[PDB]
């Protein structure tokens, strides 16, 4: 259905221990495709997906140049925010930035993002309207004033609606085997005694792409959201995702419980019983 | 593709 | 300054079968700041051939990393993930359970 491209930037000041550590990663949907680390030997933007490796030197030289610029902006940004917040020259701070675009099923522009956090709190964010800024505090109101003076929102909007979606579409085509795959989950169920008088049913979804999944337990078709053990969807580390949900079943109530699995890769949702 | 503009807080 | 405790999950890439090669994973998520310590242990000893994902973060700005290493689970080998972070007063050791 829908798709997204995201860039994530982390800059971390290490005062007295040289220049700040800057790390960048790019994703299409749940798939990493690029990285940059200020500390690594290459000083290159580097591929992390097979389907981007074949981009020629022009692509890589251009991404390297930009990521280096983004790195340098964050270096300055760490100084600015220090000033803004009247904070000690020594002390480690984190500047984070994310930007990217959503396309619908028709691969047309759906939403754009451009936002920052300082030390893990919201600093500034482009609003859904793609023209106004949310400024948390008075510090951000300074950024906001500057960006409003400079019509930053308009220039960004151009990227978000043009390049961002252009190159997302291009990547989805070039990575069609990986990026346009729906891998339905491999499911199974386990049963372990907890005591003389109650046992765990654990319902497993494995090896599925993308990460989006609905995994629920019903007792006589009534949902057990309050009584379900449900882990964070986690990466298997091969491009696929894992999840399970568990319920404690009192003795001889197994037949009352149904596991329901929903995923894009499933034509119709699974009901599983012990 | 990264946004080619330099932007500072 | 914002400080968020890591979520830890220790698990295998593939369902564990004794004597069959696999990946041991330690996924740490929802933590701030990014500075974190993650080791994988075998019978309490630290494994050396361990790699991790590039630093990334969620919508709420909390960071996530996957630490991983090739392993072959046995009946009796104990695996665990040792995590330390400014949010923990002591390192956190989560034991690997092949059914979680």
């Amino acid at each position: 259905g829908s798709h997204s491209m995201r860039y994530f930037f982390t800059s971390v000041s290490r005062p007295g221990r040289g220049e700040p550590r800057f790390i960048a990663v790019g994703y299409v949907d749940d798939t990493q495709f690029v990285r940059f680390d200020s500390d690594a030997a290459s000083q290159r933007m580097e591929p992390r997906a097979p389907w981007i490796e074949q981009e020629g030197p022009e692509y890589w030289d251009g991404e390297t140049r930009k990521v280096k610029a983004h790195s340098q902006t964050h270096r300055v940004d760490l100084g600015t925010l220090r000033g803004y917040y009247n904070q000690s020259e020594a002390g480690s701070h984190t500047v984070q930035r994310m930007y990217g675009c959503d396309v619908g099923s028709d691969w047309r522009f759906l939403r754009g993002y451009h936002q920052y956090a300082y030390d893990g709190k919201d600093y500034i964010a482009l609003k859904e309207d793609l023209r106004s800024w949310t400024a948390a505090d008075m510090a951000a109101q300074t950024t906001k004033h500057k960006w409003e003076a400079a019509h930053v929102a308009e220039q960004l909007r151009a990227y978000l609606e043009g390049t961002c979606v252009e190159w997302l579409r291009r990547y989805l085509e070039n990575g069609k085997e990986t990026l346009q795959r729906t891998d339905a989950p491999k499911t199974h169920m386990t049963h372990h005694a907890v005591s003389d008088h109650e046992a765990t049913l654990r319902c497993w979804a494995l090896s599925f792409y993308p990460a989006e999944i609905t995994l629920t337990w019903q007792r006589d078709g009534e949902d057990q959201t309050q009584d379900t053990e449900l882990v964070e969807t986690r990466p298997a580390g091969d491009g696929t995702f894992q999840k399970w949900a568990a319920v404690v079943v009192p003795s001889g109530q197994e037949q009352r419980y149904t596991c329901h699995v929903q995923h894009e890769g499933l034509p119709k949702p699974l009901t599983l019983r012990w | 593709k990264l946004w080619a503009q330099c932007v500072q807080l | 300054m914002i400080q968020r405790t890591p979520k830890i999950q220790v698990y295998s890439r593939h369902p564990a079968e004794n004597g069959k090669s696999n990946f041991l994973n330690c996924y740490v998520s929802g933590f701030h700041p990014s500075d974190i310590e993650v080791d994988l242990l075998k019978n309490g000893e630290r494994i050396e051939k361990v790699e991790h994902s590039d630093l990334s973060f969620s919508k709420d700005w909390s960071f996530y990393l996957l630490y991983y290493t090739e392993f072959t689970p046995t009946e009796k080998d104990e695996y665990a993930c040792r995590v330390n972070h400014v949010t923990l007063s002591q390192p956190k050791i989560v034991k690997w359970d092949r059914d979680m």
